[PDB]
This record gives C-alpha cells, structure tokens and sequence, in this order.
C-alpha cells in the first residue's frame, strides 16, 4: 500500500489569495518519467470531480488550480481563491495498486464578518396536537463559523432537548447557517411562558429572538 | 451528367481566357461569366482572368 | 447527405501576441471555440480498426 | 454525453444484501473499465473494485473482496455491484465511476446509490409552517420556513412554490432526534410579497411514496 498523506487537514484562506495543499506519498509515485498523482475536489453535497491528472495536467478546469510536484511530495495550488472553491480535496495516486487515496483536505474562505439573521419560532398548532413541542430558532448567514446559542425559558437556562445543524459553508456567498430546534412535550411546554434564544457571535459584543406562549 | 456505368470515369472540361472585353463579347454574349462543376467530391467556380498576353 | 450546398473550412495557428480579425458579410461559418495547443510533443495518428484494451 | 444514472437509495436490515445498479449512457459501453467507489459519510474514499464489459474481468481491493460482487450485463449497457452481509460499517455512499484507462484516472463519476443499514421501519414525515411572530417583522425582507419532522430513512427534498423560488432558500442538512431524522428549510422572500404572495412548501419524501405541500398562513392573530 502507498500511504498518501495530506496536508494541513484543513485550510482557511482569505479570498482572493493563495491555497497551497500539499501530498506526500510513503514510497515514490513516480515512474516512465510522470507522477501518477491525481486531484479531486468534492464540492460539498456531491460526489467528487477530477481536476488534475498526472500531477500537473488539468482535466473545463480554471487555470486557478495549479498542479505541481514530483516524486514523493506534490501540491495542489489555489489562485486566486474563488467563492466556489469551499470543497474537499483529495490526492490519489495510480502508480500502484492498490488506489489509494489522500485522507483529505477542506477548504473555507475567509470573509467579511456576517451577522446572524436569527428568528424564533413557536411549535406547530398540528403538532401540539399531536403532544409535543418544538420551538425553533434558524440562525442564517453568519461568518465566522463559531457562533454560541443558549435557549432560556422563563429567564433560566437550558440544554436538554437541543438539536443543532450547521450547513456547509455557502459556495456562492460563503456565509454558514444553522438550525436549533428545542423539544419538549405538551405540558411540559404549557407549564412556562417566555421562550428565548441568545446568540453570541464575535459579530455583536447576545442577539436575542424570543416569544410569550400566551398572545 | 450521372456515371451510369460501373467504372471510374475520366471527365475533362475547360475554360476560355480571352484577349480583352472585346473579344469576350464577340464570343458569348454576356461581360461577366462563370463555369461551376459539381460532384460528389468536386466543387469549384471558374472566372475568366481577361489579359492581353503573348501570342501563341 | 441530402445537401447540395458545400462548406468550406481553414485554420490558421495564432501566436501568442498576435490577433485575428475577422470580417464577413455573409456566408461567414463563425468560430465559437479554439484550441490551445498545450502540450506539444511526439505522438502520432495511428490508423486502425481497433479499439482500447485497458492495458499497458 | 457521459451520463451514468444509479440506483436509487436503500435501506438495508442488518445481515440482508443490496444491489445498487448502474446503468451506462453516451459512450461505448465495452472500451472503459467501470469501478465502484464508497465513501463513509463524509469522511474519505474507497476504491471496491472495476469490471472491464466486453469479457467481465473483475479487479477488487483486499478490503471488499468477500462482500463485493462486479457483475455487467452487456445487452443491457449496466453495470451491478452486490454487497452481501451488511452491517453498519457498510452505511456510506456508493459512487458507480468510469476509468479511463491499471494506470487510470476516473473521469466521469456517477451521481451515488447512499444505503442505509438498519433494523428501523420506513417512517413517512410531518410538515410544519413556520410563519414569524404576530408582533414582530424583520425589516425589508421576512424570512419563511418549513419544518420536517420525525421520518426515516433520508432522504427528502424540499422545494418552495413547486420549485420556482429558488433564490433566498437554505434547506439545512437533517439530524438524528430519538432515531428519527428531523429538517427545516428557510425561504427569504422581501416583505412587501408576503403575505400576498403564495409561499407553499413543497416536501417528497420517496421511500414512503410521501409528497405533501405546506402553505405559509400569517399568524392568525
Ligand atoms: C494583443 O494583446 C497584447 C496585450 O494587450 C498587445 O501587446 C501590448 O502591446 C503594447 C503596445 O501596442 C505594449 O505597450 C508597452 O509595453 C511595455 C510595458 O510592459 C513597454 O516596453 C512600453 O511602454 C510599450 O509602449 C504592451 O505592454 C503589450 N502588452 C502585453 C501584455 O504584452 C498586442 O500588441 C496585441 N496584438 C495585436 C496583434 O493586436
């Protein structure tokens, strides 16, 4: 087996500028004179797509990427550094089987500072109907990645019975979003009143959305 | 003219460069003439280059 | 093939400083794609009835 | 064009086998090895195996040479791939790739057949609207959703108005809520539209043979 080794594992880099990934093979890939590595970019939510064959050659691919290395050590160069970049590469070498890939390495842009478009919202009347609760609370639209949200019912604090999703980094506008949905059951819920969602990004020095049961 | 028969076949044609206006219009009627040949394979347009060269 | 009208194509190699220009009134089959001559080295064009193998 | 079109997703009890078909399209079906590749949820890719068509010979990895089975049927221009005794491991997604040329590059890849191995029964979902609070509106554009709650197994597609908005959508990716997989989606349509214009939800969900619409009431208030 020829390990491929990627690295760095992941990769922030402002946009317009340069991304540098590089491989490293444990014995040589390299022989009748071409490097038999390969790039592959995985946009995220679909399957993987070839970029370069034999180290240096690009497959309708910008001259952004640009192939490189000999040998044991090869480097997949970004730039300029595009919006629709934020994928996951990988290096895979043909040399010899068995096919081995590289572990991978992800991509984020680095932005201007986006502030979370928050909005709460009160369990469906249908499900209640049903016997549960569910207030949500959609964090849209934010850079950077770390966001922090709290849920307080009635003034005091609670984490049992979050739920939350961050989606990828948006190809187009780079901007992270997320979902944060807290369940409860129907009297468990008919027993408070104020329901709230404090977020605190580095954006504000908290973001608060919040709603009273009775209206 | 269509090859009816089962073997190639040699066609050759020709064209006429004349002295001057003159004599083109003695000739044929009409100033400015052309000769296109089609084929399969074949397609060309032949104009008359007038001049007044040596005689021959 | 049912036509009876022809097409003639060119080509021209342009270096890498120089332009081409075009001007037409009709007639004009247009280029939309070139092709950049990228990796220029000894190959050839083989003629044969065969097709790939998957092997070396 | 070099279209390859999979099967469709699955979902496998534990034990059982599956068979993810791919069928070929747009080139000579007997001039490429196909291979099948599988990726564990978001994480890195394995090579399984290749089958060359025009006399079947088959190439696998160590790793899958038992439970992996390349088979192509000719007349059909398809290629298959068996997977035999599953178990958790084998819950990822499954690329069927054509190969150029021992030493080739996979240039054209399929769209993925993602199999899901569990005991679980298939559980149809429930759609709620979400319309903002009845004493607040966020400025120049109101932000709509759509909330899918308690199905199994993924997934579900979510559209806004049949489709044709397309534009201020976010379909976040589902989570796991008492063995159950729960989404929401967020429509941003600009605050003079709404409530005149018809925001409906549009959620299908396959493996119950489920399509339900949801539209965006104001808050009854
Ligand atoms: C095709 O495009 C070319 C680039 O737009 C163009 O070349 C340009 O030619 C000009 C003069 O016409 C050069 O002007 C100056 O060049 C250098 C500065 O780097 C100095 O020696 C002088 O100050 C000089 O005046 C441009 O630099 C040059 N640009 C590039 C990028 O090479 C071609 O001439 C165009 N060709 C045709 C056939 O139209």
């Amino acid at each position: 087996d020829i390990v491929l080794t990627q690295s760095p594992g992941s990769l922030t880099v402002s946009l317009g500028q340069r991304a540098t990934i590089s491989c490293r093979a444990s014995e040589s890939v390299d022989n009748f004179g071409k490097s038999f590595m390969h790039w592959y970019q995985q946009k995220p939510g679909q399957s993987p797509k070839l970029l370069i064959y034999r180290a240096s050659n690009r497959e309708g691919i910008p001259a952004r990427f640009n192939g490189s290395g000999s040998g044991t050590d090869f480097a997949l160069t970004i730039n300029p550094v595009e919006a629709d970049d934020v994928a996951t590469y990988f290096c895979q070498q043909s040399n010899e089987d068995p096919r081995t890939f590289g572990g991978g390495t992800k991509l984020e842009i680095k932005r201007a500072d986006a502030a979370p478009t928050v909005s709460i919202f009160p369990p469906s009347s249908e499900q209640l109907t049903s016997g549960g609760a569910s207030v949500v609370c959609f964090l849209n639209n934010f850079y950077p990645k770390d966001i922090n949200v709290k849920w307080k019912i009635d003034g005091s604090e609670r984490q049992n019975g979050v739920l939350n999703s961050w989606t990828d980094q948006d190809s187009k506008d780079s901007t992270y979003s997320m979902s944060s949905t807290l369940t409860l059951t129907k009297d468990e819920y008919e027993r408070h009143n104020s329901y709230t969602c404090e977020a605190t990004h580095k954006t504000s020095t908290p973001i608060v959305k919040s709603f009273n049961r009775n209206e | 003219y269509n090859n009816t028969n089962q073997e190639d076949l040699l066609v050759l044609w020709g064209i006429h460069h004349p002295n001057d206006a003159a004599e083109q219009t003695k000739l044929y009627q009409n100033p400015t003439t052309y000769i296109s040949v089609g084929t399969s394979t074949l397609n060309q347009r032949l104009v008359p280059e007038i001049a007044t060269r040596p005689k021959v | 093939n049912g036509q009876s009208g022809r097409m003639e194509f060119f080509w021209t190699i342009l270096k890498p400083n120089d332009a081409i220009n075009f001007e037409s009134n009709g007639n004009f089959i247009a280029p939309e794609y070139a092709y950049k001559i990228v990796k220029k080295g000894d190959s050839a064009i083989m003629k044969s009835e065969l097709e790939y193998g998957n092997c070396n | 064009e070099v279209h390859l079109q999979q099967s469709g997703p699955e979902l496998v009890k534990p034990g059982a086998s599956v068979k993810m078909s791919c069928k070929t399209s747009g080139y000579t079906f007997t001039e490429y090895t196909i291979h099948w590749m599988k990726q564990s949820h978001g994480k890195s890719l394995e090579w399984i195996g290749g089958i060359f068509p025009n006399n079947g010979d088959t190439t696998y990895n160590q790793k899958f040479k038992v439970r992996a089975t390349l088979t192509v049927g000719r007349s059909s221009s398809t290629a298959y791939m068996d997977l035999r005794s599953l178990t958790s491991e084998d819950s990822a997604v499954y690329y069927c790739v054509r190969n150029y040329g021992s030493y080739g590059y996979f240039d054209v890849w399929g769209a993925g057949t993602t199999v899901t191995v569990s005991s679980a029964k298939t559980t149809p979902p429930s759609v709620y609207p979400l319309a903002p609070g009845s004493a607040a509106q966020t400025n120049s554009m109101v932000t709509l959703g759509c909330l899918v709650k308690g199905y199994f197994p993924e997934p579900v597609t979510v559209t806004w108005n049949s489709g044709s908005l397309s534009s201020g959508v976010h379909t976040f990716p589902a989570v796991l809520q008492s063995d159950l997989y729960t989404l929401s989606s967020s429509v941003t349509v600009p605050s003079s539209t709404w409530p005149s214009e018809t925001v409906t939800c549009n959620v299908a969900h396959p493996a119950s043979s489920t399509k339900v619409d949801k539209k965006i009431v104001p808050r009854d208030c």
